[PDB]
RNA sequence: GAUCGGGUGUCCGCACUAAGUUCGGCAUCAAUAUGGUGACCUCCCGGGAGCGGGGGACCACCAGGUUGCCUAAGGAGGGGUGAACCGGCCCAGGUCGGAA
């Protein structure tokens, strides 16, 4: 993976760790284009000009979950580590996204990054 | 004392037909029609009516500056086809063998015209270019195959090479090699990344 | 703005080139692992015949996993005829072995 962010549907990025491998310029901006007018629903297509993107919806929550790799191919593992993530963010953090106020979103502080890190260590030994 | 731009009339090209959407299957018609019209009006048939002879172009024949054109295509053919084979091989596993089959002989045009770029009769401008491309079909070639160690090579090779030519040029002429060699960075981190 | 400069298509039985339409002819590869079908050859065990069971050498073909010192290319694409009796299958009647 080289590009992965957690925003929520009020325009408010909650974790990412782009770091210097990427910069998210526009790189999500085209997928809510896309989205909201052409309403793609094409299991996770439209690579807007550089690098594959696919991207994942919560309407329990209002999440997005967008991963980007390179246009190069890649396995089918980045479903099922979305999937997984989700699932985590999901029985987790469950206390800050019930609530529907964004203030309580705000206040907390999500330390998700061992956690992911540890996931995608797991996909990539899968992968090899 | 001809020189050639096969960059550039790659580029041009294939923005014009079709692949600025990514259709290849066009580009490969696109490219069979026109290598079909070059031979036509140049009059070099391979072969007559019952009969077929595979001809070479040899170095006293490229003094009209077109016949390279006849391998350009032919490579350009062979890549486009394997592109969309590359595309096309997600349902279906077997077309890997005819990607490779057909990607092996690409590279074969592409050092057969870098051989016939080594006249005195052309300028040296056309030979640093043959060579890069050759390096990057073969790039491409072993980096399919999953052989990293001489992609990584190639890739570096092709890299050096656009690099010297885009500093040799000015900056409005050396941005076509700059999204060139951006194009190939991603190829090269990922080569480099494999192995781990 | 008076003369005045002339530079470029409507005209061509004209020539070349770039991009496309339409209609014909020719040809459309092979090795390797596994299983199967059909001919031919060869070892056996049992039986008064029809015969039953097992093992091999070689050729042709299909499904199909990894491939190439393969060509201007050679898909694991689809259909039909399958002929006179010469691809075999299930085989009516009839025919031969056997009391069955």
């Amino acid at each position: 993976l080289d590009f992965f962010t957690i925003f929520s549907k009020g325009g408010l990025v909650l974790w990412c760790f782009q770091g210097v491998s990427d910069s998210c310029t526009g790189p999500v901006n085209a997928l809510i284009r896309s989205v909201l007018l052409q309403e793609r629903g094409g299991n996770n297509s439209f690579t807007h000009e550089a690098l594959t993107l696919k991207y994942k919806l919560d309407n329990q929550f209002e999440l997005v979950f967008v991963v980007g790799f390179q246009k190069i191919l890649t396995l089918t593992y980045v479903d099922k580590l979305i999937d997984d993530v989700h699932r985590l963010f999901r029985d987790k953090y469950r206390t800050e996204i019930q609530q529907q106020s964004a203030l309580s979103l705000l206040n907390g502080t999500f330390d998700f990054q061992n956690d992911f890190l540890r996931l995608l260590r797991e996909a990539e030994e899968s992968s090899k | 004392s001809l020189s050639l731009e096969i960059l550039q009339i790659i580029k041009e090209s294939q923005q014009q037909h079709g692949l600025r959407h990514g259709d290849f299957q066009r580009y490969r018609g696109y490219c069979s029609r026109r290598q079909r019209r070059l031979r036509k009006t140049l009059n070099f048939k391979m072969g007559n009516r019952h009969k077929f002879t595979g001809k070479k172009v040899t170095e006293e024949l490229l003094t009209d500056n077109r016949y390279l054109l006849l391998v350009l295509m032919d490579a350009e053919r062979a890549w486009s086809y394997a592109m969309q084979l590359k595309q096309e091989a997600n349902t279906e596993p077997r077309k890997r063998f005819h990607l490779l089959s057909r990607l092996r002989k690409a590279v074969k045009h592409a050092e057969e015209l870098e051989r016939l770029c080594e006249s005195n009769r052309v300028d040296a401008k056309t030979k640093l270019e043959a060579q890069a491309y050759t390096a990057y079909l073969s790039g491409m070639l072993r980096f399919e195959h999953q052989e990293w160690k001489a992609a990584i090579e190639a890739f570096n090779k092709c890299k050096t090479i656009y690099e010297k030519l885009a500093s040799a040029f000015t900056e409005e002429q050396a941005v076509l090699y700059n999204q060139r060699v951006e194009e190939i960075s991603p190829n090269i981190r990922y080569c480099a990344y494999n192995i781990g």
